[PDB]
Protein backbone atom coordinates (compact mmCIF):
# COMPACT_ATOMS: atom_id res chain seq x y z
CA UNK A 1 0.00 0.00 0.00
CA UNK A 2 1.02 4.03 0.64
CA UNK A 3 4.57 4.45 1.26
CA UNK A 4 4.77 7.71 2.88
CA UNK A 5 8.33 9.27 3.27
CA UNK A 6 10.54 7.61 5.41
CA UNK A 7 13.16 8.94 7.34
CA UNK A 8 16.83 7.81 5.45
CA UNK A 9 19.09 10.02 6.94
CA UNK A 10 22.34 10.30 4.81
CA UNK A 11 23.79 13.49 6.65
CA UNK A 12 26.39 11.25 8.69
CA UNK A 13 27.49 9.45 5.16
CA UNK A 14 27.60 12.65 2.93
CA UNK A 15 29.66 14.12 5.58
CA UNK A 16 32.32 11.32 5.60
CA UNK A 17 31.70 11.53 1.41
CA UNK A 18 32.93 14.84 1.53
CA UNK A 19 35.61 14.64 4.20
CA UNK A 20 37.10 12.13 2.46
CA UNK A 21 37.25 14.22 -0.78
CA UNK A 22 38.40 16.69 0.43
CA UNK A 23 41.14 14.85 2.12
CA UNK A 24 42.22 13.03 -0.70
CA UNK A 25 42.75 16.30 -2.52
CA UNK A 26 45.82 17.08 0.06
CA UNK A 27 44.91 20.50 0.14
CA UNK A 28 48.17 21.29 2.30
CA UNK A 29 50.39 19.95 -0.17
CA UNK A 30 49.92 22.93 -2.51
CA UNK A 31 52.74 25.00 -4.61
CA UNK A 32 50.57 27.86 -3.34
CA UNK A 33 47.72 27.65 -0.59
CA UNK A 34 44.82 30.18 -1.05
CA UNK A 35 43.15 29.32 1.93
CA UNK A 36 40.46 32.67 1.68
CA UNK A 37 39.54 31.60 -1.83
CA UNK A 38 37.35 29.36 0.22
CA UNK A 39 35.43 31.16 2.18
CA UNK A 40 31.73 31.88 2.34
CA UNK A 41 30.30 33.22 5.07
CA UNK A 42 27.11 32.54 4.31
CA UNK A 43 27.39 29.10 5.25
CA UNK A 44 27.71 30.22 8.55
CA UNK A 45 25.88 27.86 10.85
CA UNK A 46 23.13 28.35 12.97
CA UNK A 47 23.42 26.42 15.71
CA UNK A 48 26.22 25.01 17.65
CA UNK A 49 27.62 23.83 20.88
CA UNK A 50 28.50 26.79 23.08
CA UNK A 51 29.05 25.00 26.62
CA UNK A 52 28.65 21.40 27.92
CA UNK A 53 29.49 19.58 30.98
CA UNK A 54 30.35 15.35 31.11
CA UNK A 55 28.31 14.34 34.15
CA UNK A 56 28.00 11.22 32.48
CA UNK A 57 29.02 8.78 35.61
CA UNK A 58 25.69 10.29 37.42
CA UNK A 59 23.80 11.86 35.30
CA UNK A 60 24.40 12.40 31.27
CA UNK A 61 25.85 15.02 28.92
CA UNK A 62 24.62 18.71 29.46
CA UNK A 63 24.97 21.34 27.12
CA UNK A 64 24.20 25.08 26.09
CA UNK A 65 23.34 25.36 22.27
CA UNK A 66 24.74 29.44 20.55
CA UNK A 67 20.70 30.52 20.65
CA UNK A 68 21.16 29.77 25.24
CA UNK A 69 18.89 26.74 24.75
CA UNK A 70 19.95 24.21 26.98
CA UNK A 71 19.92 19.86 26.57
CA UNK A 72 20.54 17.03 28.57
CA UNK A 73 21.43 13.63 27.37
CA UNK A 74 20.67 11.51 29.92
CA UNK A 75 22.40 8.39 30.71
CA UNK A 76 19.04 6.34 29.71
CA UNK A 77 18.92 7.45 26.32
CA UNK A 78 16.14 10.18 26.23
CA UNK A 79 16.75 13.48 25.73
CA UNK A 80 15.35 16.97 27.71
CA UNK A 81 15.69 20.66 25.71
CA UNK A 82 14.68 23.97 27.32
CA UNK A 83 14.09 26.20 24.85
CA UNK A 84 15.54 29.85 25.17
CA UNK A 85 12.15 31.01 26.80
CA UNK A 86 13.01 29.79 29.86
CA UNK A 87 9.77 27.59 30.00
CA UNK A 88 9.07 25.72 27.33
CA UNK A 89 10.31 21.89 27.14
CA UNK A 90 10.76 19.14 24.58
CA UNK A 91 11.12 15.53 25.64
CA UNK A 92 12.77 13.47 23.49
CA UNK A 93 12.76 9.46 24.36
CA UNK A 94 14.64 6.07 22.87
CA UNK A 95 13.25 5.91 19.91
CA UNK A 96 13.05 9.70 18.80
CA UNK A 97 9.64 10.41 19.57
CA UNK A 98 9.18 14.03 20.56
CA UNK A 99 6.53 15.18 22.91
CA UNK A 100 6.05 18.56 24.80
CA UNK A 101 5.63 20.09 28.07
CA UNK A 102 6.76 23.39 30.66
CA UNK A 103 9.01 23.81 33.60
CA UNK A 104 5.67 24.76 35.87
CA UNK A 105 3.18 21.86 33.86
CA UNK A 106 5.23 18.69 32.77
CA UNK A 107 4.39 14.87 33.43
CA UNK A 108 4.97 13.78 37.36
CA UNK A 109 7.46 11.28 35.93
CA UNK A 110 9.54 14.08 34.60
CA UNK A 111 10.32 15.52 37.47
CA UNK A 112 14.01 14.80 38.29
CA UNK A 113 14.91 15.08 34.92
CA UNK A 114 13.39 18.17 34.86
CA UNK A 115 15.46 19.38 38.22
CA UNK A 116 18.79 17.83 36.93
CA UNK A 117 18.29 19.83 33.27
CA UNK A 118 17.86 23.20 36.06
CA UNK A 119 20.97 21.70 37.73
CA UNK A 120 23.06 21.83 34.88
CA UNK A 121 21.45 24.94 33.35
CA UNK A 122 22.82 26.70 37.05
CA UNK A 123 26.06 25.51 36.51
CA UNK A 124 26.68 26.16 33.13
CA UNK A 125 25.72 29.96 33.28
CA UNK A 126 27.63 30.19 36.72
CA UNK A 127 30.32 28.59 35.51
CA UNK A 128 31.91 28.16 32.14
CA UNK A 129 32.74 30.54 29.16
CA UNK A 130 30.45 30.72 25.83
CA UNK A 131 32.05 29.57 22.73
CA UNK A 132 31.45 31.55 20.02
CA UNK A 133 30.20 34.75 21.54
CA UNK A 134 31.80 36.84 18.81
CA UNK A 135 29.99 34.94 16.14
CA UNK A 136 26.75 35.92 14.83
CA UNK A 137 24.91 32.90 13.83
CA UNK A 138 22.99 32.24 10.67
CA UNK A 139 19.76 34.65 10.51
CA UNK A 140 16.73 33.09 11.71
CA UNK A 141 17.84 30.52 14.30
CA UNK A 142 13.87 31.10 15.34
CA UNK A 143 12.72 29.94 12.40
CA UNK A 144 14.89 26.85 12.45
CA UNK A 145 13.98 23.14 13.38
CA UNK A 146 16.15 23.26 17.12
CA UNK A 147 18.54 20.64 17.29
CA UNK A 148 19.36 18.15 19.53
CA UNK A 149 22.42 16.23 20.68
CA UNK A 150 21.68 12.56 19.19
CA UNK A 151 25.43 11.33 20.18
CA UNK A 152 28.93 12.21 21.42
CA UNK A 153 32.00 11.11 22.32
CA UNK A 154 35.80 12.30 24.14
CA UNK A 155 38.75 10.91 23.08
CA UNK A 156 42.12 11.72 24.74
CA UNK A 157 42.33 15.19 22.96
CA UNK A 158 38.58 16.52 21.98
CA UNK A 159 34.91 16.30 22.41
CA UNK A 160 32.64 15.13 19.51
CA UNK A 161 29.59 16.41 19.40
CA UNK A 162 26.79 14.80 16.72
CA UNK A 163 23.66 17.55 16.34
CA UNK A 164 20.38 16.10 15.35
CA UNK A 165 20.25 18.45 12.38
CA UNK A 166 23.49 16.44 11.21
CA UNK A 167 25.94 18.70 12.28
CA UNK A 168 29.17 17.57 14.13
CA UNK A 169 31.73 19.70 16.13
CA UNK A 170 34.53 18.98 17.68
CA UNK A 171 35.89 20.63 20.04
CA UNK A 172 40.18 19.71 20.92
CA UNK A 173 40.82 20.40 24.57
CA UNK A 174 44.29 21.69 24.60
CA UNK A 175 44.44 24.43 22.37
CA UNK A 176 40.52 25.42 22.72
CA UNK A 177 40.13 25.12 18.43
CA UNK A 178 36.51 23.65 17.39
CA UNK A 179 35.52 22.98 13.88
CA UNK A 180 31.50 22.90 13.20
CA UNK A 181 30.93 20.78 10.21
CA UNK A 182 27.74 20.84 8.08
CA UNK A 183 27.00 17.85 5.70
CA UNK A 184 23.99 19.83 4.28
CA UNK A 185 26.39 23.10 3.44
CA UNK A 186 29.11 20.84 2.79
CA UNK A 187 31.32 23.44 4.71
CA UNK A 188 33.37 24.13 7.79
CA UNK A 189 33.45 26.89 10.49
CA UNK A 190 37.11 26.55 12.26
CA UNK A 191 37.45 28.04 15.11
CA UNK A 192 41.53 29.13 16.05
CA UNK A 193 42.98 29.64 19.29
CA UNK A 194 42.95 33.39 19.06
CA UNK A 195 38.84 32.69 18.93
CA UNK A 196 38.68 34.19 15.29
CA UNK A 197 36.49 32.41 12.73
CA UNK A 198 36.39 31.91 9.51
CA UNK A 199 33.92 29.49 7.64
CA UNK A 200 34.80 27.33 4.72
CA UNK A 201 33.07 25.41 1.62
CA UNK A 202 34.55 22.17 1.49
CA UNK A 203 35.06 21.89 -2.54
CA UNK A 204 36.00 25.16 -2.32
CA UNK A 205 39.42 24.15 0.13
CA UNK A 206 39.68 20.77 -2.16
CA UNK A 207 40.51 23.48 -5.04
CA UNK A 208 42.04 26.37 -3.07
CA UNK A 209 44.00 23.82 -0.06
CA UNK A 210 44.11 25.09 3.12
CA UNK A 211 47.08 25.71 5.93
CA UNK A 212 48.48 22.05 7.69
CA UNK A 213 46.55 23.39 10.96
CA UNK A 214 42.89 22.83 9.28
CA UNK A 215 43.97 20.35 7.14
CA UNK A 216 45.44 18.21 10.07
CA UNK A 217 42.14 18.65 11.76
CA UNK A 218 40.20 17.45 8.85
CA UNK A 219 41.98 14.22 8.35
CA UNK A 220 41.28 13.87 12.59
CA UNK A 221 37.52 15.10 12.20
CA UNK A 222 37.40 12.57 9.22
CA UNK A 223 38.61 9.47 11.90
CA UNK A 224 35.70 11.03 14.10
CA UNK A 225 33.04 10.81 11.40
CA UNK A 226 34.28 6.85 11.00
CA UNK A 227 33.75 6.32 14.46
CA UNK A 228 30.62 7.98 14.70
CA UNK A 229 29.63 5.46 11.70
CA UNK A 230 30.52 2.52 13.31
CA UNK B 1 34.42 16.92 32.32
CA UNK B 2 33.23 20.41 31.44
CA UNK B 3 34.15 22.74 28.72
CA UNK B 4 36.59 25.86 29.08
CA UNK B 5 35.65 27.95 32.52
CA UNK B 6 35.38 31.63 33.35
Amino acid sequence: GPLGSPEFDCHLSDMLQQLHSVNASKPSERGLVRQEEAEDPACIPIFWVSKWVDYSDKYGLGYQLCDNSVGVLFNDSTRLILYNDGDSLQYIERDGTESYLTVSSHPNSLMKKITLLKYFRNYMSEHLLKAGANITPREGDELARLPYLRTWFRTRSAIILHLSNGSVQINFFQDHTKLILCPLMAAVTYIDEKRDFRTYRLSLLEEYGCCKELASRLRYARTMVDKLLS
Amino acid sequence: MQSTPL
